[PDB]
């Protein structure tokens, strides 16, 4: 009939402009934001903005994509990842100022203990394995204010480290891949974001450069 | 929301004119259109259609060679071109919006159209009746003949009905024969076999006198016919 | 009760002829 | 051990639907047997169908994550999930357009999982937050509010009857919710782990509900305890979507070993084994007639089972 000659068609022109919508998100890389309880969630946000989820854009050097970040949301891991299986890169903003404050009335520890529970769950997950969690370092003076003024050794005796500024911003970095178990086929990268100059974005923003063809290696299967 | 038709006048046979029809407030690469006519002699013909995003066209056996039709999507302006036009073809033009899928109801809104006078294989539908005086509200029942064997895979009617209501377009208001669409109220009815059609109408309301209009749905062009008109 | 509401769909979603 | 065995059953595949390239979450079937939307993780309203085996309508959207699609009766409104908390009601017959928004609803705290549409005019969203509440598109805000749960719910079941709804949060427990009064009418337990989807019996005598505990059974209104239980040894999975036939003679059970296995009523016997899923089935869904079954995985295969 003429109908039924019509839909041939529009089916063509409709999976025609899904191949197209595809084609144009299939070169926006999917950053998924996350973190502890306001671990600056909001300052990571505002930088690149002049140059319960949150959906933000922004180009850099002609590459257009989208980010989301988790924002509020008291749920469990169990069916929460579900939606998220097959991200590229999940940017983990750790705090640094949850080692200092005291316990919590409902949390058995602290805030610090929650923090890396939350990394342990994020990481040595089944579901995603060739994927990758970047580190974001934010609120770096305050951090080294409060660690000239107070020790750290004080809460962490598994060490007797020194206290400075390098040391101590260098030795969380090893202190990450001792839970992790598949080795072969993850990695961790950490960079340091200074919350003073904004020209800090293209020191990481080229790390995305870094991670996104490892997954497009990914699609080789000479590794 | 509104289509507009312009580019009324006078024409010369063996001419050109340009015929132009402004239509907004719609997706324009997401519907059908059609280049219906009306004449004040004899009833509506099918000239042209083409799919959605300029896609596949066809056209009639007496027209294909004569006219061509153009699309613009972006300024949302169409085109007509008359190559050499005969002086047995005065109508008066339309510009119809369609739309085709599964359980569709397409020839909503149409156009008011200009009157455009010029100086000096195929299947058929045959009707049923042609003007017979009845009173309003005496459960009317209008029927249609077919020639044609109707075995589809769905199993329903591929026809629609028309209405020339005088003061605007015959828009469709019963499609399929079995289902009611928007903006008419459900009290009509659609039976027969597959090669007869009963179409009762019950409790008609006042001013009906418009003439109807019968068509088919299996091949592109739509063969329209006299139809059937109806007194006070 | 328990049968009654079985025989139902006992009868049509075997014998089903590509309908 | 009384009724008689129905043996053996051989399903095979009557169409495969294929032109999208999201993951399939949720495949909601019509009433009318004709048509079925399905959920993307792009922001794109698919509708399929399983005779002409071609879509009908697609839109980008403004919440690219969507957890469910809600399918009218009628044929009327649409509505999608998303975590996000906007649930976006769309409709199909729209004059000078496509496919249009009029209301927007919000005031969710946590995710929303799955919608049901009770009718044309009142629908139900399953919430993150223990908030499976009644919302309503002309007033824009929830009517009634259901609460008692000790965890959110992810999952919801209509009654044929449209006159109450029995939802299952992850608590391994299922309440019965009345759209009159609103609360909790009886508490039915003994799941030894959490639930994902529950299922309605169409006479409404009782109610299947799967766990990740690789067990099955249907709680019973009158008797206010299970029948039988469907129990299994050589299985370690669970069970992510479970569904009746048309009358509730047969039992349909998606697991996570890439198939979907077909349990008697009383019998307890796989009598359909599926394959042919390359990812994990998410959600199945079967027609009013009971003649088909269309599944829905990860790998956006939308296959139909005859």
């Amino acid at each position: 009939s003429a109908e039924d000659k019509a839909a041939v068609e529009r089916s063509k022109m409709i999976d025609r402009n899904l191949r197209e919508d595809g084609e144009k998100a299939a070169k926006e890389v999917k950053l998924l934001l996350l973190g502890a309880g306001e671990s600056g969630k909001n300052t990571i946000v505002k930088q690149m903005k002049i140059i319960g989820i949150v959906e933000t854009h922004f180009t850099d050097k002609d590459l257009y994509f989208k980010m989301f970040d988790v924002g509020a949301q008291r749920s469990e891991r169990k069916k929460w990842i579900h939606c998220f299986e097959g991200v590229t890169a999940i940017i983990f903003c750790v705090a640094l100022s949850d080692y200092d404050l005291v316990l919590a009335e409902d949390e058995e520890m602290n805030r610090m203990h929650a923090s890396m529970k939350l990394f342990d769950s994020i990481c040595n997950n089944k579901w995603f394995t060739e994927t990758s969690i970047i580190l974001f370092l934010n609120k770096k003076d305050l951090f080294e204010e409060k660690i000239k003024r107070s020790p750290l050794t004080i809460c962490y005796p598994e060490y007797t480290g020194s206290n400075t500024y390098e040391e101590a911003a260098a030795y969380i970095q090893c202190q990450f891949e001792d839970l992790n178990r598949r080795k072969d086929t993850k990695e961790i990268y950490t960079h340091f974001t200074c919350s003073t100059d904004t020209k800090n974005v293209q020191f990481v923003f080229d790390a995305v450069t870094d991670v996104i063809i490892k997954n497009n290696l990914k699609e080789c299967g000479l590794y | 929301v509104q289509l507009v038709e312009s580019g009324g006048g006078l024409v010369q046979p063996g001419g050109s004119r340009k015929l132009s029809c402004s239509a907004s407030g719609f997706a324009f690469s997401s519907f059908g259109m059609h280049w219906v006519r009306q004449a004040p002699e004899k009833g509506l013909e099918w000239v042209a259609y083409i799919s959605s995003g300029s896609g596949t066209i066809y056209y009639a056996d007496t027209v294909k060679g004569r006219f061509t039709i153009s699309r613009d999507d972006p300024k949302n302006t169409l085109f007509l071109q008359m190559t050499s036009l005969r002086s047995e073809d005065t109508a008066m033009y339309y510009c119809v919006r369609s739309i085709y899928y599964y359980g569709s109801s397409p020839f909503d809104f149409w156009g008011q159209g200009t009157t455009l006078t010029v100086s000096s294989s195929d299947i058929v539908m045959t009707q049923a009746t042609s003007s017979v005086p009845v009173t309003p509200g005496e459960s009317v029942s209008i029927s249609c003949r077919s020639s044609k064997s109707l075995l589809h895979s769905n199993g329903n009617t591929y026809l629609y009905w028309f209405l020339q209501r005088p003061g605007q377009s015959p828009q469709l208001l019963i499609y399929r024969m079995s289902n009611l669409a928007s903006g008419v109220p459900d009290r009509f009815s659609g039976s027969g076999s597959g090669t007869a059609f009963t179409l009762t109408i019950s409790r008609l309301e006042a001013e009906d006198v418009g003439v109807y209009y019968c068509m088919q749905h299996l091949e592109y062009p739509l063969t329209f016919g006299a139809g059937t008109k109806l007194e006070l | 009760k328990v049968s009654k509401a079985a025989a139902d769909l006992m009868a049509y979603c075997e014998a089903h002829a590509k309908e | 051990n009384n009724i008689d065995p129905v043996g053996r059953i051989q399903m095979r595949t009557r169409r495969t639907l294929r032109g999208h390239l999201a993951k399939i979450y949720a495949m909601h079937w019509g009433t009318d047997s004709r048509l079925l939307v399905s959920a993307s993780q792009d922001g794109k309203l698919i509708i399929w169908d399983s005779y002409t085996t071609n879509k009908v309508h697609a839109i980008p959207l403004r919440s690219s994550w969507v957890m469910t699609c809600a399918y009218a009766p009628s044929g009327n409104y649409v509505a999608c999930g998303g975590l996000d908390n906007i649930c976006s009601i769309y409709n199909l017959k729209t004059r000078e357009g496509n496919v249009r928004v009029s209301r927007e609803l919000a005031g969710h705290t946590g995710y929303l999982s799955c919608c049901r549409f009770l009718d044309d005019n009142q629908i139900v969203t399953s919430s993150g937050d223990t908030t499976c509440a009644l919302w309503d598109i002309e007033t824009g805000q929830q009517t009634t509010t259901f609460t008692g749960h000790t965890g959110d719910v992810m999952s919801l079941s209509l009654a044929p009857d449209t006159r109450l709804f029995v939802s299952g949060a992850c608590d391994a427990s299922a309440k019965l919710w009345d759209v009159r009064e609103g609360m909790c009418r009886q508490t039915f337990t003994g799941h030894e782990s959490d639930i994902n989807a529950i299922c309605f019996f169409p006479n409404g005598n009782a109610f299947a509900t799967g766990s990740d505990d690789a067990t099955c059974r249907l709680f019973d209104l009158r008797a206010d305890q299970e029948l039988m239980t469907y129990s299994h040894d050589n299985i370690i999975c669970g069970i992510t979507s479970v569904s009746f036939s048309k009358s509730g003679r047969l039992l349909l059970a998606g697991y996570d070993d890439f198939n979907c296995n077909v349990w008697d009523a009383l019998k307890a016997d796989r009598a359909g084994v599926l394959a042919g899923h390359d990812n994990r089935v998410s959600c199945l869904g079967v027609t009013d007639d009971g003649m088909a079954v269309a599944t829905g995985s990860w790998d956006s295969f939308l296959k139909i089972w005859n």
